């Protein structure tokens, strides 16, 4: 019968999965570009405006990131060979 | 508790169907407004003890079925609930040994 | 903010590396010195580059965090589905006995 | 007959137990 | 804006810097004295001028950026994994909900009445 049936009925919510996966931020362009990025790096681009890129200095750089003028213009002679 | 193997789950389909299991089920039942103690205070009723020894009472001695065919207390009943070959099996009520 | 921190850091390391050239020109052989600076130039310019690399990511999509509160928001419902699950379980349990 | 009951019933809730399991998994 | 170029300008000094003690006696020693006193110089601006603002990036970026990739590749891979993850989520509720019609037609194939009540909460 009605009674102690049906405890409650929950009504009607929006966070759901969509089908528009991508516009749950509304970031469907970020996945259209990743999608545009993948079909066409940073490392590339260092080695395009500069000449390539290392290792150990890359971890030092990393670690630094987590961490007398005058005298020093003249202190310039150590005779450069 | 992953499972989910095809092997893992057919095994669980069996078992639980094993203890579980063209109507041939048993007769519709009704309303009971007269128990014989408190719903028609005829406790002590001569008729009613004569009944229940010798005469078919519907739900106090046994469960009528369909086809007529009729099943006491003791006796095990078998019958074909879903439209299936699988057979569901009413073991004895009472089983006096 | 940390965009400064680290900038400050590369340049507090830039003087370490101008310090250690100075050592190095002063006991350090005539092609030792410059080989020393070359090396601190060296690491000044990955330092850069870091920097450079910090802030492409602090910048280009700023969706990263969103989409990883949508996945772990995705991991807590089936996290939840688990439980409920395991709630079942327990209550079988208890059902048994 | 009743402890069939009883067993019924339990693989009844169990049936609830394996089917969302499945699902999840 | 006014801090990327303060960066190009200090990796650009770098890079003289660098190709001065490459080089030759003959490169004024004077001249990579006064790029790197400006350097130091633009390094002091650089940080007054981003001294107070954003707050944030409290992520692996930096060991993405530092793992030899750009966001255009780890950013990428976990965003394909959240896309992955979202999309499983998905497909496990459409199975659900599949299985949940397919019992409630067995059920109301079963009894009337369940038929009815069902019916009575659509």
């Amino acid at each position: 019968g009605p009674f102690y049936l049906m405890r409650e009925l929950p009504g009607s919510t929006e966070l759901t999965g969509s089908t528009n996966l991508i516009t749950h931020y509304n970031l469907e362009q970020a996945y259209n570009k990743f999608c545009g990025k993948k079909v066409k790096d940073l490392p590339g681009m260092i080695d395009l405006p500069g000449s390539h890129d290392n290792s150990s200095l890359r971890s030092l750089i990393e670690k630094p990131p987590i961490l007398g003028t005058m005298l020093a213009g003249f202190r310039l002679h150590t005779g450069p060979l | 508790l992953s499972r989910n193997e095809i092997i893992q789950s057919y095994l669980s389909r069996q078992s639980s169907l094993l203890s579980s299991s063209a109507r041939q089920l048993h007769v519709l039942v009704p309303q009971s407004p007269p128990t014989d103690l408190p719903g028609l205070t005829r406790e002590v009723t001569q008729d009613d003890l004569d009944r229940i020894q010798a005469s078919q009472w519907p739900g106090v001695n046994g469960c009528q079925d369909t086809q007529g065919n009729w099943y006491d207390w003791t006796q095990c009943i078998s019958l074909d609930p879903h439209g299936d070959d699988g057979r569901l099996n009413i073991l004895p009520y009472v089983c006096l040994d | 903010r940390l965009s400064t921190l680290i900038e400050f850091l590369l340049h507090r390391a830039y003087s370490e590396l101008m310090v250690l050239t100075d050592l190095l020109p002063r006991k350090s052989d005539v092609e030792r010195k410059i080989e020393i600076v070359q090396f601190a130039s060296r690491t000044r310019q990955l330092f850069v580059r870091l920097l450079a690399l910090v802030k492409w990511a602090n910048n280009a999509g700023k969706v990263e965090k969103c989409a990883m509160i949508s996945s772990f928001l995705d991991q807590q419902a089936i996290l939840f589905v688990d439980t409920l699950d395991r709630l079942a379980s327990l209550a079988r349990d208890a059902l048994v006995h | 007959r009743l402890t069939q009951l009883q067993d019924a019933v339990n693989s009844l809730a169990d049936q609830f137990c394996n089917a969302i399991g499945v699902l999840q998994q | 804006h006014l801090e990327e170029h303060l960066e190009k300008f200090v990796e650009n000094i770098r890079q003289l810097g660098i190709i001065v003690s490459d080089f030759q006696p003959s490169s004024q020693a004077g001249l990579n004295q006064k790029l790197n006193f400006i350097v130091t110089g633009l390094q002091d601006i650089d940080k007054c001028r981003q001294q107070l603002h954003d707050i944030t990036v409290p992520l692996e970026v930096f060991e993405y950026i530092d793992q030899g990739r750009n966001p255009q590749l780890y950013t990428k891979e976990c965003l394909e994994r959240a896309l992955a993850k979202n999309e499983q989520v998905k497909g496990k509720i459409d199975t659900m909900k599949k299985f949940k019609s397919l019992l409630i037609q067995e059920l109301s194939k079963v009894f009337p009445e369940d038929m009815a009540k069902y019916r009575s909460i659509r």
